[PDB]
RNA sequence: UAGCGGCGAGCGAACGGGGAGCAGCCCAGAGCCUGAAUCAGUGUGUGUGUUAGUGGAAGCGUCUGGAAAGGCGCGCGAUACAGGGUGACAGCCCCGUACACAAAAAUGCACAUGCUGUGAGCUCGAUGAGUAGGGCGGGACACGUGGUAUCCUGUCUGAAUAUGGGGGGACCAUCCUCCAAGGCUAAAUACUCCUGACUGACCGAUAGUGAACCAGUACCGUGAGGGAAAGGCGAAAAGAACCCCGGCGAGGGGAGUGAAAAAGAACCUGAAACCGUGUACGUAACUUAUAUUCUGUAGCAAGGUUAACCGAAUAGGGGAGCCGAAGGGAAACCGAGUCUUAACUGGGCGUUAAGUUGCAGGGUAU
C-alpha cells in the first residue's frame, strides 16, 4: 500500500506487517486505558497496540503524507494559511526531527498538535482525527515500533 | 505552636530560671 | 531464602551482579634546587541571578436580554487560545500570558588579573612502640564475672622493623592479603521549622488544621492541660429622600432606589417535628499491602520480562535476578527412556506435555 500525497504520488513502500496488520480492538483498549490511567505498560505490547492503531488509521483513509510538512517562516498566519488551503482544521502533524518554526508557531493552535517520531503516544494519535505525517518518518516510526 | 511550647511549663521546667519564674509566679503566660 | 526458636508461637544471612560517585593523601626524615601546582583573603574585569520595574499583537452589527461575557454574521491577532477581574460563559474591555528587556548600590555563582598568607615539585630513608601476646580482680551481650569465645583495664609483664610480624577454621604443603599499633576527608547519601513557584478526577462551614469569622479567643482548673460556637444583601449601600399612625422609642404599614425588598440590614436558596389563619370532610463497622488459590481477557511464544539506574524521560537503553526448555533419578551415569534390585509386565519419574508478563474481579490467614 502506497500513501495518498495528492500531489506527486511518490509514496514509499511500507510494510504490511506493521503498518497494515490486523487490528486487535482488546490490545489497543488495554493501552490506552493503560495510558490514561498512568497520566504497568510493557514495550512489546506497546509496540503491538501502536502498529494496531496506525494500521486502523492508514485503512481509515484518515492518514496523509507529504514529501515534507512545515512553514516558511516562524508565523502561525502561515501555518493557518496553509491548512485553510488544506481544508483541514484537526490534524495531528508528525513529523521527524523536531521543527523549528512549526513548533514555535503551533503551541497556540487549539486543535492542532505537533510532534515528533519519538514523542509519538496513542492519545495523541487518538485525539485528533486526521493525521499528517512526514514521508521521512516512515522509516523511524517503523525502527522505533520494530 | 512556638508559644505553646517554646514559652510551655515543659521549656521553662527545662530551664533553671523558668522554674524560678513559675514558682515565683505561683506564690500565668501559656494556656493551651 | 540459608539459619535460629520448649525447631511450637515467631525472628532473620552471606557471596555476587548492575548504577551516582569512585580521591587518595599528610607527615612520622634527609637532600636538590625550589614559596612556580592547589586553597583563603584583598581591589579590578566579564556573564548570570536576586533585592524595585519597562514594552507587549487583534471588533464590531443585529436579535434575545437588568446588564451579553448567550448565541447569528462578517473580520483580525497569535513566538501570546496559561489564568484572574469586568451587571450571565472574553484570544481581540483591563492586569497579564510567548517574546524582547532593564540596575545608581549590595551580595551569591564561575573564572582572569596585582599582592599577602598554607605553599610547585624530583630522588633516596622509612613504619604509626610498651606494640602482638600473657597473669589477678571487674563492666557489656548469659554471666548472674567467667559459655569467657570478643572488647577495655587498677596493676605486673612483654624479643619483630618488608630478614620479621598479622590473619585465612585446627596450625600445616600451595599459597591470598597488609605493614597494623598516628590524622583528614567533599561529591553521590536522609530529614523540612520556614521561603518562591507548580499543582490536585483533594475538602465545601455538623467537611477541611482545634481555629475559612480578631482561635489557641471565651470558658473549664491555683497549675500541667483541655478547648469550643460563630461566613454569605447586593452591581454599584444605590442602606428605603419623603407624607402620615406611634412614646422625638422600636416595630411595621405607603412612595422611591431598585431585575428582584419572595435581597431591608435579625439581609441567597427553604423543610419537619412546633404554633395559627381561611376552606372542605366524618365525628357526642476488618481499611492499605506481602503470600495462597480461582475466574474471563491481551501481546509474545521457547521465550515474556528487564528493575532501583540513565533517559528532549511515562517511548527507548540498561539481562542481575525473575517460570520452563530432552529427562530423571541423592550421586556416578545414561539419553527418550531412566532408577535400589541379576531381572521384577513390580513400582516411582519422564518422551520436543510450551510458558510468561499485564488487564478486572471472588475465598483464606498475616
Amino acid at each position: 500500500m502506497e500513501l495518498v500525497l495528492k500531489d506527486a504520488q511518490s509514496a514509499l513502500t511500507v510494510s504490511e506487517t506493521t503498518f497494515g496488520r490486523d487490528f486487535n480492538e482488546a490490545l489497543v483498549h488495554q493501552v490506552v486505558v493503560a495510558y490514561a490511567a498512568g497520566a504497568k505498560v510493557n514495550k512489546k505490547m506497546y509496540r503491538g497496540a501502536l502498529k494496531s492503531i496506525l494500521s486502523e488509521l492508514v485503512r481509515q483513509d484518515r492518514l496523509i503524507v507529504v514529501e515534507k510538512f512545515s512553514v516558511e517562516a516562524p508565523k502561525t498566519k502561515l501555518l493557518a494559511q496553509k491548512l485553510k488551503d488544506m481544508a483541514l482544521e484537526d490534524v495531528l502533524i508528525i513529523t521527524g526531527e523536531l521543527d523549528e518554526n512549526l513548533f514555535l508557531a503551533a503551541r497556540n493552535l487549539h486543535k492542532v498538535d505537533v510532534r515528533d517520531a519519538t514523542g509519538i503516544d496513542p492519545v495523541s494519535l487518538i485525539a485528533f482525527d486526521k493525521v499528517v505525517m512526514t514521508a521521512d518518518a516512515v522509516k523511524q516510526v517503523e525502527e522505533m515500533l520494530a | 505552636l512556638k508559644r505553646n511550647r517554646s514559652h510551655g511549663f515543659r521549656a521553662r521546667m527545662a530551664t533553671k530560671n523558668g522554674r524560678q519564674v513559675l514558682a515565683r509566679r505561683r506564690a500565668l503566660t501559656v494556656s493551651k
